[PDB]
RNA sequence: CCGAGCCUGGUGAUAGCUGGUUGUCCAAGAUAGAAUCUUAGUUCAACUUUAAAUUUGCCCACAGAACCCUCUAAAUCCCCUU
RNA sequence: ACCUCGGAGCAGAACCCAACCUCCGAGCAGUACAUGCUAAGACUUCACCAGUCAAAGCGAACACUCAAUUGAUCCA
């Protein structure tokens, strides 16, 4: 990535990795399953199924992602309907 | 010598699946279920998207 | 103090005493010495060691795993999304106990901003504030409040206490201008007229339930009554009340401020306020 | 910031009350913060250290860190083990007592 | 002071008064309102029905037959909600229940209807 | 010093390759792999280091972990107590 | 000739592990047409990506056989 910009001298976001996940507040990342789209007519049910979700990320992939993002993209969001608004923040965690 | 054809129905229209069929084999007339009217409805073939 | 007394008996601090906080100066690492510098922490020769590791996300040539999933529209329009800052029921009791926020007057985004209560940002594509249902129970306070959108039971909590809510709407531009009215003197230019909602918004500002400030007041007794044969409250009478005159008062649309019309300059330096007198430049105004 | 006004009633229906008159007969004093609140705060510091800090302390910290352990020590069974910051006059505590302490500094007189 | 064109009197000429905003069927005072700490709050709604006037006699005579377990001993029909932290809306649903009870008054099994079929067969007997 | 002259500039070209990488003292510290125009390299895992939180970790004893092929051992996994 | 997937020599007995080699096979097909929807807990080809099993529930009826029988992103 450009971690310092020739125009303002800034770390610059990698547009690939807004294009494809979602940040929740809480630091972890959403996905949809790779292949997802593709050739269902030769899946099971149950693999339909399990491509049809939206999952979390490891955390070195998150590490990853945070890197690869600016500090824009992990601001606090009051979108006004937002369907994963519930799972900006974690509850009943021990460590 | 199997082809992939999409399967609509008669009532609750706007839904559809794909099936294989035999490539010989006359148009396929099935009864499935259709979720938008929550029951069994006949559905016919519209055309063969591909060739497996 | 003890350290006071302590000081009095010790040498005069000077500039020659001084010292910083332990802990807070990390000791400087430098690639000298046996330790520290002969390969310099960066190993054995290669790629990493001659400084042209690959860059950030690639995986030496596998696909790497943020090209590997599929796009999806997470973040289609984020930008064009509204956006509206949550004022708790709570967070409002607790700023009128404080007396940060002033109940006998009408409570605006002006008087929650000025009570430090919210924190506005116009840019980051803020619309306003969203009165939202926590600390519905335990808040007892009768408030006139204007907020951009209100939650059915945060409705229900105001009414109960013989408050008032209006649901109001403003453009980026009025909501920078009503949450910073000083800046916006300083720039010099006249008072603009806050423009209507989108037409997507028109509906929710044109409904009696939401307490739309463009919706019918005739529609308004009725869904008050409703509200409170849900929630099982007897529905106050604001008009026996000696505040009535204070909570009916409400700014009419194409008006930011409550006293000050459109098409006004504000003159701090010298305390004046100047009205256009054209009759082309009222009409501006005044449509 | 405006002084808070005077309510028939106490606590106020936030919950909030204003300091005793006269100041309590303590060796340690707790001074409030600029909003009028009692200056206890969570902290987490490696995802996983929960601790809280009383922070504006005045005079004998020390007799204010033995009634801390006084206090949650029924709590935790064992005494709570605490950081003493005569400099800056704050103590530290292992593990999350916000609420428990608050009350305990209101109910002094703090 | 100021009117532009979108005021509220230019877009709704028949509303003109101040007041006509704010001019003002279960009897909150009848009822017997109690909240607990049980997280969900929890309220509870309590009533006599025997003595309720402001319900219809067959009314009142259905409900006690329908909802005979709801009955304390001294007779007050309970009913309770514990699906909100606010207790607003849990008294909601307390007073929704009310109101859907008198309408159905106004207007898993198979196992047990095996059973007591089977005990009538039993029964078949005479002195 | 011509399989494509020389000079200057772009140019501090690029080099997963070769060579080099400068005070003192102490401590912890070694060999499962996967993918790759990939095996002179890199990314993830494994191992290693630090700090923090909390409870178990290791060693283990009875019991327990398949037939088929007609054979097959040293062993292994699991595991209270200690 | 080979590069991907499945089986045997091949870890004698949890798992994993025999490069190179010597052999075999796969790139389908058949029957359904609820091969609907949803959801605890798990397994996992030593990473990731992929892949696998499944209680309960809703709706039906009275989550197919086969060792492999397969292909990410973009884009159209
Ligand atoms: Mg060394
Ligand atoms: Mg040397
Ligand atoms: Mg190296
Ligand atoms: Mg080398
Ligand atoms: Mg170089
Ligand atoms: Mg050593
Ligand atoms: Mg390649
Ligand atoms: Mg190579
Ligand atoms: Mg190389
Ligand atoms: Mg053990
Ligand atoms: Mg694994
Ligand atoms: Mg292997
Ligand atoms: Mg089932």
């Amino acid at each position: 990535l450009t971690y310092f910009s020739a125009r303002k001298g800034k770390r610059k976001t990698v547009k690939a990795v807004i294009d494809r996940f979602l940040r929740l507040h809480c630091g972890l990342w959403v996905r949809r399953k790779a292949g997802y789209k593709k050739k269902l007519w030769k899946k099971t049910p149950a693999r339909k199924k399990r491509l049809r979700e939206f999952v979390f990320c490891n955390k070195t992939q998150s590490k990853l992602l945070d890197k690869m993002t600016t500090s824009f993209w992990k601001r606090r969001n009051w979108y006004v309907d937002d369907p994963y608004q519930k799972y900006h923040d974690r509850t009943n965690l021990k460590v | 010598k199997n082809i992939l054809v999409r399967m609509v129905s008669e009532a609750g229209t706007g839904f559809c699946f794909n099936t294989k069929r035999n490539r010989l084999r006359e148009k396929l007339t099935l009864l499935h279920y259709d979720p938008v009217v929550k029951q069994r409805v006949l559905f016919v073939e519209k055309k063969k998207i591909r060739s497996l | 103090a003890r350290a006071l007394d302590l000081l009095r008996g010790l040498p005069r601090v000077s500039l020659a005493n001084l010292k910083p906080n332990p802990g807070s100066k990390k000791p400087e690492r430098r690639p000298r010495g046996r330790r520290r510098g002969r390969k310099c922490g960066r190993g054995h020769k290669g790629e990493r060691q001659r400084g042209t590791r690959p860059r950030l996300g690639f995986e030496g040539g596998q696909t790497p795993f943020y090209i590997r999933i599929p796009k999806y529209g997470f973040n289609e329009g984020h930008s064009f999304r509204r956006q509206y800052k949550p004022l708790s029921l709570n967070r409002l009791q607790y700023l009128i106990d404080l007396g940060r926020v002033d109940p006998s007057q009408p409570i605006d985004l002006t008087q929650l901003v000025n009570g430090r209560g919210v924190t506005i940002q116009p840019l980051k594509r803020d619309y306003g504030v969203q009165l939202v249902e926590e600390g519905a129970d335990t808040f007892t306070a009768k408030v006139n409040i204007e907020v951009q959108l209100a939650s059915e039971l945060a409705i229900a909590a105001i009414e109960k206490n013989g408050g008032v809510v209006t649901t109001a709407f403003y453009d980026p531009r009025s909501l920078d201008i009503v949450c910073k009215p000083v800046p916006f003197f300083l720039r010099g230019q006249p008072i603009p007229k806050r423009m209507l909602p989108p037409e997507e918004l028109v509906p929710y500002y044109t409904d009696a339930k939401n307490r739309g400030y463009l919706a019918d007041p005739a529609k308004f007794p009725e869904a008050r009554l409703e509200l409170a044969r849900k929630y099982g409250y007897i529905l106050p009478d604001i008009t026996k009340d000696e505040l009535f005159k204070m909570l009916c008062t409400r700014k009419d649309p194409r008006q930011i401020f409550f006293g000050l019309a459109p098409g006004w300059v504000v003159n701090m330096a010298d305390k004046k306020i100047l009205k256009p007198t054209d009759e082309n430049l009222l009409k501006y105004y005044t449509s | 910031i405006p002084d808070p006004p005077k309510h028939e009633h106490y606590p106020t229906p936030s919950g909030w009350q204003p300091p005793r008159d006269p100041p309590p007969n303590l060796p340690y004093f707790v001074r409030r913060s600029r909003m009028h609140n009692i200056p206890v705060y969570k902290d987490i510091t490696h995802g996983n250290r929960q601790m809280t800090v009383i922070r504006k302390v005045e005079g004998d910290i020390w007799a204010l860190q033995k009634d801390v352990e006084d206090f949650l020590s029924p709590l935790l069974g064992k005494t709570p083990v605490t950081q003493v910051n005569e400099v800056t006059g704050t103590l530290r505590i292992k593990g999350y007592f916000d609420q428990e302490l608050k009350a305990w500094l209101l109910e002094k007189g703090f | 002071e100021f009117k532009s064109i979108y005021s509220l009197d230019k877009l709704y000429p028949e509303s003109q008064g101040s007041d006509t905003a704010w001019r003002v069927d279960i009897p909150l005072d009848r009822l017997t309102i109690s909240y607990c700490r049980s997280v969900n709050s929890k309220a509870e709604v309590r009533f006599h029905l025997a003595t309720a006037e402001w319900i219809a006699e067959p009314v009142r005579q259905k409900i006690a037959i329908t909802h005979k377990n709801k009955i304390n001993r001294l007779g007050e029909l309970i009913l309770t909600s514990e699906s909100s932290r606010y207790q607003f809306r849990n008294l909601a649903d307390c007073l929704q229940k009310i109101r859907d009870m008198i309408t159905e008054a106004s207007q898993k099994l198979h196992r047990i209807r095996i059973e007591n079929m089977n005990r009538e067969r039993l029964r078949q007997k005479r002195i």
